[PDB]
């Protein structure tokens, strides 16, 4: 499991 | 590597109609982004269509738009796609794909959607005849033409100084109407004649029309 | 059914600082709104600039930053620059989808301000045979951008019936220009004697009326 881009909301 | 997010699909569609819209992803791992599905219409401003995780586990739409559209993903296809259903002229707009990194990060070049039932119509070019300091104003109006767009010149081109050829606006009756302008020494207005040449090529229409004073 | 709301236009010269609100008609703007802040520069160049309150996009400029003021979201523009004038829209995240704003116009001054010279067309006779009439008010050359366009017939405001246009920057004069169209029925155009454009321009001192009387 790689990492995941920050998405613009949590 | 350099990032693009290459978007195909789009076109003029009836109402009612299906569409699909792809957005093919490059120089990212687009397997680990959260993507979405913005829109940007002429007299509205950005709005967002919806959103979907790397693993399509989680996809959020816009409540008044969530019966309307269907986003998914194809990661062995590095592809995103918008599917439009039973649209509407409200529909007609600039369809982006974005990728988030902490905010609207990347973005495709876009894709135009225009809803329309309208036939092909080529224009009609009636004259805006001609006072400012010597300055005059003159133009012609190319009304109730479909679809986009429309070209127009004067003078076949030797007259280009002054000249303002405006954005199109959609009329309610689903036809588009454009002007076009041109300032002159008001001296002129009795030495020089004015022509518009108006081109509408969906239609094969060409039109010259003359302004008089 | 969440309105984000912004303000209409906002003008600076280069090297001031800049400030853009986003309110939520829900309530307060907090931390769970992730307000995000996109940018548009003409031919519908879309930019990210900061995402969740505060985060900027990697390789985004510092001179832009997000933060909350008091109940609502903000970005600030320090020492604004000619090439940040831009529409700057906002989204605020509602639980499950973003609401985006109805976007602010900031302009950065590169030139002086010029009136628009200001121009009337009533409808062609050619138009009249058939059952429409169009009149035509042209607001020539004016920058900055922020301009009013009002419709009177008979001394009476319109509303609803007309549309208007503008051109893109010019390259030379950075200036804009404006094309408003009043339409009518050839009855109602016929009905009614006087047709005037009202103009309001921060380069004109008071609005600038342009009138015609039919014949
Ligand atoms: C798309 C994306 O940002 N993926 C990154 C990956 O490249 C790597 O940086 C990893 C570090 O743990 O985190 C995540």
């Amino acid at each position: 499991p790689g990492s995941t881009a920050p998405p613009a909301h949590g | 590597m350099e990032v693009k997010l290459l978007q195909s699909g789009g076109g003029l569609v009836q109402p009612g109609g299906s569409l699909k819209l792809s957005c093919a992803a490059s120089g990212i791992d687009f397997s680990g982004y959260w993507m979405s599905w913005v829109r940007r219409a002429p007299g509205k401003g950005l709005e967002w269509i919806g959103e979907i995780t790397p693993d399509s586990s989680t996809i959020n739409y816009a409540p008044s738009l969530k019966d309307e559209f269907i986003i998914s993903r194809d990661n062995a296809k590095n592809t995103l796609y918008l599917q439009m259903t039973k649209v509407r002229s409200d529909d007609t707009a600039l369809y982006y794909c974005v990728s988030y990194y902490e905010g609207f990060a990347y973005w495709g070049q876009g894709t135009l959607v225009t809803v329309s039932a309208a036939s092909t119509k080529g224009p009609s070019v009636f004259p805006l005849a001609p006072t400012s300091g010597g300055t005059a104003a003159l133009g012609c109006l190319v009304k109730d033409y479909f679809p986009e767009p429309v070209t127009v010149s004067w003078n076949s081109g030797a007259l280009t100084s002054g000249v303002h050829t405006f954005p199109a606006v959609l009329q309610s009756s689903g036809l588009y109407s454009l002007s076009s302008v041109v300032t002159v020494p008001s001296s002129s207005l009795g030495t020089q004649t004015y022509i518009c040449n108006v081109n509408h090529k969906p239609s094969n229409t060409k039109v010259d029309k003359k302004v008089e004073p | 059914q969440a309105v984000v709301t912004q303000e209409s236009a906002l003008t600076t010269s280069p090297g001031e600082t800049v400030t853009l609100t986003c309110r939520s008609s829900t309530g307060a703007v907090t931390t769970s709104n992730y307000a995000n802040w996109v940018q548009e520069k003409p031919d519908h160049l879309f930019t990210g600039l900061i995402g969740r309150t505060n985060n900027r996009v990697p390789g985004v400029p510092a001179r832009f930053s997000g933060s909350l003021i008091g109940d609502k979201a903000a970005l600030t523009i320090t020492g604004a620059q000619t090439e940040d004038e831009a529409i700057y829209f906002c989204a605020l995240w509602y639980s499950n989808h973003f609401i985006f704003g109805s976007g602010t116009k900031v302009t950065v001054l590169k030139r002086t301000v010029a009136a628009p010279s200001v121009f009337i067309f009533p409808p062609s006779d050619e138009q009249l045979k058939s059952g429409t009439a169009s009149v035509v008010c042209l607001l020539n050359n004016f920058y900055p951008r922020e301009a009013k366009v009002q419709w009177k017939v008979d001394n009476a405001l319109q509303s609803g019936n007309s549309q208007e246009s503008v051109t893109e920057q010019d390259s030379k004069d950075s200036t804009y220009s404006l094309s408003s169209t009043l339409t009518l029925s050839k009855a109602d155009y016929e009905k009614h004697k006087v047709y005037a454009c009202e103009v309001t321009h921060q380069g004109l001192s008071s609005p600038v009326t342009k009138s015609f009387n039919r014949g």
